[PDB]
RNA sequence: GAACUUGAGUGCAGAAGAGGAGAGUGGAAUUCCACGUGUAGCGGUGAAAUGCGUAGAGAUGUGGAGGAACACCAGUGGCGAAGGCGACUCUCUGGUCUGUAACUGACGCUGAGGAGCGAAAGCGCGCCGUAAACGAUGAGUGCUAAGUGUUAGGGGGUUUCCGCCCCUUAGUGCUGCAGCUAACGCAUUAAGCACUCCGCCUGGGGAGU
RNA sequence: AAAAAAA
């Protein structure tokens, strides 16, 4: 149950990065709490706003 | 890598023997059951996977895509499980019906007549046929009558097998935690019934929660989302869930491990 | 902006060091008061930045009072070249 | 003459409805558990929205769809069978999307 | 002045002789108003997520600048009259 | 008078936040009306009745009430003086914490009145101006066993980094001393031990008359 | 409970 963010040393997260925070979602879309997927809350914060732009820009959806 | 290599030569030597078109012993997985598989991808569908295809045509991948997508989630264990228990065991027989498990069309067991039955008439087989060159019609008549009911009687003795090691594993794993009793261990939610919940411990021990257990609440069974909901304090015990549990009682005659939930 | 701090420092400093003179801290705050007060023309129902305003005022005129007992010429120099009564 | 669809579900806890529509929401089929004579308890179960799925899939092969989006409604037993009797009809589910009010 | 980065989706039915005049209009509309453009990649056209305006595809532009509000402001203004310009986003950026 | 830096504050370095006031946009939704498909039920629950109906409803779209909030994230998590504040972006602005001390050199604290903020409020946005607007616990400072968790940090340790380990700071929690309490309890977020300043209480009812 | 495969 490790941080992606604090393991691979990333201190940005960036809504461009669809890639990446397509392993933050759900199939659905929904956005995965913090207690599923390790995250530090530090990066949840940060991780939750990227999604956000993203899906208001469209690169996410909001419900698959 | 052995795996992989044993795979080969038993896909290797099968081919080989289906096109040469003799009498000879195939390792089979049909297709599993397409009311078990209907009833598997519903219960996919409730924690958010979304499969292609039905469950009357079915390919190998799609199962696959899923176990992909629940690689490192607390899901994992049990979507896992929940498959299995759609599937068909494998069986062996004398026609080339394919092997729906290794999504292939050719394969018997050859690398092992040691300790199979079924492995050794592959090298008698194979000495008769390739070796000897006995491809006549009273060879092929003799196998012909004989393997149905080898192949009827190993597949048998191979279930009796297993289900005899894992009663033994079992009975073990029940003698382990006779002095466990009052341990408290973490632990994820493996099976969920009217009467209980099962919960599955990190050295894959077993053990019941019994619903008379849990009682902070009136709990009633969800058979569609596989789940026991309480009707006042709405708490929400799932497969799938991580809880810590203790150990209040352990039968080993009976194989029996009873839990009692101290936290989510 | 901290270029404009920088000016306001070098502008009041006592010696070539120094940034904690009421001096240098009346001067700053006095243009962040100045900055606010022109935020609150255009923001009038802004109010919590009011209460910020009211804090700032505060440390102002306790300072201005300190400088004021001190020494009174200080306090009358920096009066005059701010624009405060 | 339209290929792409959605297959509009609502399942109530009395009835599971099925509408198919084109892109712009025009309506190509339809039917229902009440519309195939299922009446009470049987309106409400899976078995009735698998069989509304295939009437109303069925009158869209007609009209020659190929492609289904599908959107669910309501709370009720049906959306899990009665999507894979649109699957199993024959018309491919590219996404399915819960639009519960 | 402080860093922003501007992404916008173009329509995704248009010619590339009128992709970069959109490009050409929205870069000089910056530079026009003190804006510098220091980055200006294109992503080409993806798949949106959901349907905007009744398409389903657009043409993805992602401009660093640096600039003054106005700069940024009036790009905002602008790309929301413009019908090649379907959605967009100014943000700041690691200042 | 003079001097000093530990209080307080300004620098400089670093951090987090649904703090606030504007501007715009995002997907939902809801259900109002006109309108295109639509084809009889749908809907009502013991399950029909009751309804409600091919004038095409249930159900499906484009305009639409256009007015109200932001699904997941979400955590006795964070932020604010309180009331509070949760979509995203942008403009403007407040406060807080950590670190080093470059400077200042007691520049502090409390604070009646007063001024401002401040519910459904109650009523014509204005006015109302009170609210369990009660963890029922003024504010500020110092001292006084521990154990454990979390939020934002700082240093060291090896560390590739991560890592875990440890000290330390600020906040927020649970246990638990000593002490205090009538008891319940509180317990370095004291209701302990001290000091400064403020509000307030003095049988019930009559009477918030 | 419940799959391959190994042993």
């Amino acid at each position: 149950k490790v941080c992606y963010f604090t393991s691979n040393g990333i201190t940005h997260i960036d809504y461009k990065d669809v890639d990446l925070l397509k392993k933050f979602v759900s199939e659905r879309g929904k956005i995965l709490p913090r207690r599923v997927t390790g995250t530090n809350a530090k990066y949840q914060r940060k991780l939750t706003a990227a999604i956000k732009r993203a899906r208001q820009m469209a690169l996410l959806p909001y419900v698959s | 890598l052995i795996e992989e290599f044993m795979l080969v030569a038993n896909e290797t030597v099968a081919e080989h023997f289906h096109w040469m078109n003799v009498p000879f012993i195939y390792r089979i997985h049909e297709e599993p059951n397409a009311e078990k598989l209907q009833k598997f991808l519903e219960f996919v569908t409730t924690f958010g996977y979304v499969v292609k295809g039905t469950a009357g045509n079915i390919h190998p991948r799609a199962l696959q895509s899923i176990l992909d997508a629940v690689r490192d989630r607390p899901e994992e264990t049990v979507i896992s499980t929940v498959m299995l228990r759609s599937m068909k065991q494998a069986k062996y027989d004398p026609q080339s019906l394919g092997h729906f498990g290794l999504s292939t069309e050719f394969y018997t067991h050859f690398t092992s007549p040691i300790r199979r039955y079924p492995d050794l008439i592959v090298h008698r087989l194979i000495r008769t046929y390739l070796i000897n060159g006995k491809v006549d019609e009273a060879t092929q008549e003799k196998w012909a009558e004989r393997l149905p009911d080898i192949a009827e009687h190993t597949s048998s003795m191979e279930r009796r097998a297993v289900d005899a090691e894992r009663e033994t594993d079992d009975l073990k794993k029940a003698e382990y935690m006779l002095d466990k009793i009052g341990e408290e261990f973490d632990g994820m939610i493996s099976s969920v019934t009217n009467f209980g919940m099962f919960v599955e411990l990190p050295n894959t021990i077993e053990g019941l929660v019994h619903v008379s257990f849990m009682t902070d609440d009136y709990y009633r069974f969800d058979e569609q989302h596989f789940a026991m909901i309480g009707e006042r304090t709405g708490n929400v015990f799932r497969i799938g869930d991580e809880i810590t549990v203790k150990v209040v009682d352990v039968n080993k005659d009976e194989r029996n491990i009873d839990f009692e939930i101290v936290g989510m | 902006t901290q270029e404009r701090k920088n000016q306001l420092i070098n502008e009041f400093k006592t010696h070539e060091s120094d940034t904690g003179s009421p001096e240098v801290q009346i001067a700053i705050l006095t243009d962040s008061i100045n900055n606010l007060n022109e935020h609150l023309r255009t923001h009038k129902k802004d109010h919590h930045s009011r209460r910020g305003l009211l804090k700032m005022v505060g440390k102002r005129r306790n300072l201005l009072t300190y400088l004021r007992n001190k020494d009174v010429t200080r306090y009358r120099e920096l009066i005059n070249k701010l624009g405060l009564r | 003459n339209i290929e792409s669809g959605i297959a509009h579900i609502r399942s109530t806890f009395n009835n599971t409805i099925v509408t198919i529509t084109d892109t712009h929401g025009n309506a190509i089929s339809w039917s229902s558990a009440g519309a195939l004579g299922f009446r009470g308890s049987r309106k409400s179960t899976p078995f009735a929205a698998q069989m509304a799925a295939e009437t109303a899939a069925k009158g869209s092969i007609e009209h020659g769809l190929k492609t289904l989006e599908v959107t669910v409604k309501g709370p009720g037993s049906g959306r899990e069978a009665a999507i894979r009797a649109l699957q199993a009809a024959g018309l491919e589910v590219t996404a399915i999307r819960d639009v519960t009010p | 002045m402080r860093k922003y980065e501007v992404m916008y989706i173009i329509r995704p039915n248009i010619d590339e002789e009128s992709k970069k005049a959109v490009i050409e209009r929205f870069n000089n509309v910056l530079t026009s108003n003190g804006a510098e453009i220091t980055g200006t990649k294109d992503w080409g056209k993806r798949r949106l997520a959901y349907e905007i305006n009744d398409f389903r595809d657009g043409f993805y532009q992602i401009v660093n600048v640096q600039s003054d509000a106005a700069a940024v402001q009036e790009f905002d203004r602008l790309a929301k009259i413009s019908d090649d310009i379907i959605r967009h986003i100014v943000v700041k950026e690691e200042e």
